[PDB]
């Protein structure tokens, strides 16, 4: 969203779709990030490994 | 009179309680709970 706001189009998004890799931070980095990971992992209706 | 002596308490039981208290405190700190024992990190860590 901020890239789109900073004068970018769909071509730039496609080119930079795999540029970022460090965004997948550890689950212990925040006191509430464990809850989000737990709900995203351990639910029958939400399975994404 | 040779003054008096300080009152005595069970040293081993107090030491065991202090050890388990510090263990619980460090476990809570590792778990990163939002509710401190004394309402702040100071009142949880400094006295023990």
């Amino acid at each position: 969203k901020t890239r789109y706001a900073l004068k970018d189009t769909d071509e730039e998004v496609r080119e930079f779709l795999q540029n970022n890799l460090h965004l997948q931070g550890k689950v212990e980095g925040s006191p509430s990030l464990r809850w989000q990971m737990a709900l995203y992992r351990g639910l029958p209706g939400r399975e994404e490994d | 009179a040779p003054a008096r002596l300080s009152p005595a308490i069970p040293l081993e039981a107090l030491r065991d309680k202090a050890l388990r208290m510090l263990g619980e405190a460090v476990r809570d700190g590792g778990q990163h709970a939002r509710d401190p024992v004394g309402g702040s990190v100071e009142f949880q860590f400094v006295p023990v």
